[PDB]
RNA sequence: GCCGUUGAAGCUCUGACCGAAAGGCGUGAUGAGC
RNA sequence: GAGCUUCAACGGC
């Protein structure tokens, strides 16, 4: 429940960017830790950005969210930094995420994004 | 024997009986502050003097540095914690106090919280980037006045520009001696000045090839140096300042990095909120900003660090690792800010424990 | 639709709201002061204030079945590591009007939100301080009868210690709250509960290690009495 | 709509490996001009 | 001298 987290997310969703992930770690160019996760956001373009929602301490990802509605782009969270590690191909885990090329997920991507927008506001 | 306590200052035998006390004659949070940090003041030097001629030789405090200012002054002193006096006060306040003794344990108690405390906010990471970038051109005039202040008082005594090469020393020959004349032991010797040094000097005075000069030349010569030395302690009052104002601004940074090398960063990034939403590479080659230029121009050696370099661990390592505590301590840094920014909470003693832990990884594989 | 029922421990009250599940309540000392954020009830005539488990970690060790509640109305107790005050607030429902608390919080922007709380609630002191050096803050506290600790440190288990032989009076117990990543991010978290629990009993008695899941990963209450 | 050769303007260290293993590692391995 | 963010003209499904 932390307080960086500005919105509940559903069994699915949560699931669906998941897989949005896999379809990218191939067909197209993802990068994956907070750091080039950040980078990403104001090298001002990456297309979607993912937050796993257990993380400690509980800040060093605090910043996406504010550092996204200034690059003006979509964010999202899953529930486990782990979980979203092996979902970017690494067996350590990850803080977070971001989308640079959808690849097969366009459409995806695409999707995933518009349902956000309702539920940020 | 002496303890202190939210009404004055209090001193006990060996068996808790109630020897003398003095109330505080200023503000109580302001004898406080001073008293518990371990520094000396009115009341209780006051105190222990009309306890001196007692028949009490025998201090024992409850500080460290309490005691080094009591012995310092002459007086026997010693330290057990808690001791047969904070022990008495702490145990039975009603005792002393009263039965309100909780309710003005309250007064003085956040009294002495919202002196310690800045108030309001939110600029005040803007601020610790003017004392900054103020402490370090309050550096470039006093580097010009004393280069002045050494050509100019040259012209009278031109062999002590290499006899006192450390300037805030030279400075203070101009300031307080003043004419070469003034010259003799127990003056240099006050300036802390050593033996051989005491000792050249008047072999260099006693014969020089300085002009002369009369009382007028010389006190505008006097009104320089006396200058420089009002900008060194201007210095000093922005180095407190950035400290006692990093408490406010970045606790996490200042405990990390030093107050200093944290206002740094906060500089080079802009602000506390510009420095937290950097990704660690970016905080890595901070202040590098020239030799980065050539990075994404020449396709040069990227730096393996900025302003960081200061940290001690980086640069009495040998260039083998120095790449690699960068990062180590970069990220280190990116969550402090973090925590900073956000909450300012303080985490530090877990984030250096792993960055001292990380760094002896680092120095093992090498 | 929330009934109020008293709970085994005095000054804690079980609510259950309108799903019919029960939580954990203080009664507000001070009628009309949101600390928190946290959620207030009316009972008969007066407001009682939920204490979220995953807001709060006494509160979770009380939801998680603490046996031993050292902190009453009427007790005086050292709190080390106060903060904005989110738990302090409840302990200071507990021990009432004729109780003592002194908070000491380390980072002062933070012991600051604290401050303006604690002019309508009279039995808070809020002092900075260093938990870590006791006697910088020696003639702003007295002895008391229990110590609370949430102070996520690596010394944490001597921090509480050492203020145990300075304020903690003889007969009165302590608790504390230990993260384990905290002490040692390497070794495993029942091998530094192990180690704290070895360190804590050189001086007290532990006589109870309540495990904080699933509100808090990996943190456990410790509980102890000083002889 | 996608896409492309572009053009001035502004921004930007790199990013999955080290270990003989044990392990460490995207909470940042590795290389690197403060 | 690379690279991403961006905006007139050009090639094309
Ligand atoms: C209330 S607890 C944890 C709160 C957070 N919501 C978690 O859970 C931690 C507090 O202890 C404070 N603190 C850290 N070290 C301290 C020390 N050595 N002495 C006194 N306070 C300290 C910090 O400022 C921090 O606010």
């Amino acid at each position: 429940k932390p307080s960086y987290v500005k919105f509940e997310v559903p069994k699915e969703l949560a699931e669906k960017a998941l897989q949005a992930v896999e379809i990218a770690r191939d067909t197209g160019k993802i990068r994956k830790g907070t750091n080039e996760t950040t980078k990403a956001v104001e090298r001002g373009q990456a297309k979607l950005v993912i937050i796993a929602e257990d993380v400690d301490p509980e800040e060093i990802v605090a910043h996406l969210p504010p550092l996204c509605e200034e690059k003006e782009i979509p964010y999202i969270y899953v529930p486990s930094k782990k979980e979203l590690g092996a979902a970017a191909g690494i067996e350590v885990a990850a803080a977070s995420v971001a989308i640079i090329e959808p690849g097969k997920a366009r459409d995806l991507v695409e999707e995933i994004a518009m349902k956000v927008k309702e539920l940020m506001k | 024997f002496i303890s202190e306590n939210v009404r004055g200052i209090y001193a006990f035998d060996e068996n808790g009986n109630l020897i003398e006390k003095r109330y505080f004659t200023d503000k109580p949070e302001k004898v406080l502050d001073q008293l518990l940090k371990g520094e000396i003041t009115k009341d209780l030097e006051e105190l222990l003097n009309s306890l001196k001629e007692k028949g009490y030789d025998e201090f024992v405090f409850e500080h460290p540095e309490l005691s080094r200012r009591a012995k310092e002054l002459g007086f026997s002193a010693t330290t057990e914690f808690p001791n047969i006096a904070g022990e008495r006060l702490r145990s039975n306040p009603e005792e002393f106090l009263g039965e309100n003794w909780f309710e003005e344990y309250y007064k003085v108690g956040v009294a002495l919280t919202r002196m310690r405390i800045q108030e309001q906010s939110g600029a005040r990471d803007k601020m610790v980037i003017q004392a900054i970038e103020a402490l370090d051109d309050v550096d470039k005039v006093i580097n010009l006045l004393v280069a002045r202040l050494r050509e100019w008082y040259s012209l009278h005594f031109p062999e002590l520009d290499e006899l006192l090469p450390k300037h805030p020393q030279y400075v203070a020959f101009v300031k307080t001696v003043g004419h070469r004349d003034n010259i003799n032991e127990e003056v240099l010797r006050e300036l802390g000045l050593s033996e051989e040094k005491i000792k050249k000097i008047l072999e260099a005075k006693e014969k020089t090839m300085g002009a002369w000069m009369d009382q007028t030349d010389i006190e505008v010569v006097r009104q320089l140096a006396e200058e420089i030395d009002r900008l060194y302690q201007l210095r000093k009052k922005l180095e407190d300042y950035i400290d006692r104002a990093m408490d406010d601004v970045a606790p996490n940074l200042k405990a990390l990095v030093g107050a200093k090398l944290a206002a740094r960063l906060i500089s080079l990034a802009g602000g506390l909120r510009e420095l937290a939403m950097m990704p660690s590479s970016t905080i890595q080659v901070l202040g590098a900003e020239k030799a980065l230029f050539r990075h994404l121009r020449t396709g040069a050696k990227p730096p393996k660090h900025g302003v960081i370099y200061q940290y001690p661990a980086i640069n009495r390592s040998p260039w083998w690792q120095r790449g690699k505590i960068a990062r180590a301590l970069a990220g280190k840094l990116a969550i402090a800010a973090r925590v900073d920014y956000f909450s300012g909470e303080y985490i530090a003693e877990e984030l250096k424990k792993e960055l001292e832990a990380r760094i002896r990884e680092i120095k093992e594989k090498y | 639709m929330v009934e109020v029922k008293k709970h085994k421990f005095p000054g804690v009250y079980v609510v259950i709201d309108d799903d019919g599940s029960e939580k954990i309540a203080t009664k507000n000392l001070v009628p009309g002061q949101r600390v928190y954020g946290e959620r207030v009830i009316k009972w008969e005539g007066e407001e009682y204030r939920i204490w979220n488990p995953h807001r709060s970690k006494l509160g979770a060790a009380i939801v998680n079945g603490l046996k031993n509640f050292p902190i009453k109305p009427g007790k005086s107790v050292l709190y080390l590591g106060i903060a904005s005050g989110t738990t302090a607030s409840h302990v200071s429902d507990i021990v009432g009007w004729e109780g003592k608390i002194y908070g000491i919080e380390f980072s002062p922007r933070v012991l600051r939100e604290l401050v303006p709380i604690v002019e309508e609630r009279r039995n808070i002191i809020p002092i900075l301080g260093d938990a870590t050096k006791p006697e910088e803050y020696r003639a702003l506290v007295t002895k008391v009868d229990v110590i609370f600790e949430d102070v996520a440190q690596p010394t944490q288990a001597k921090i509480l210690i050492d203020n145990a032989k300075a304020y903690l009076k003889r007969g009165g117990y302590g608790m504390i709250a230990v993260k384990s990543r905290s002490i040692d991010v390497t070794k495993e978290p029942e091998q530094v509960f192990k180690e704290v629990e070895r360190e804590l009993s050189e001086y007290f008695e532990v006589i109870e290690r309540l495990n904080l899941e699933p509100y808090e990963k990996d943190h456990a209450l410790f509980v102890v009495r000083k002889p």
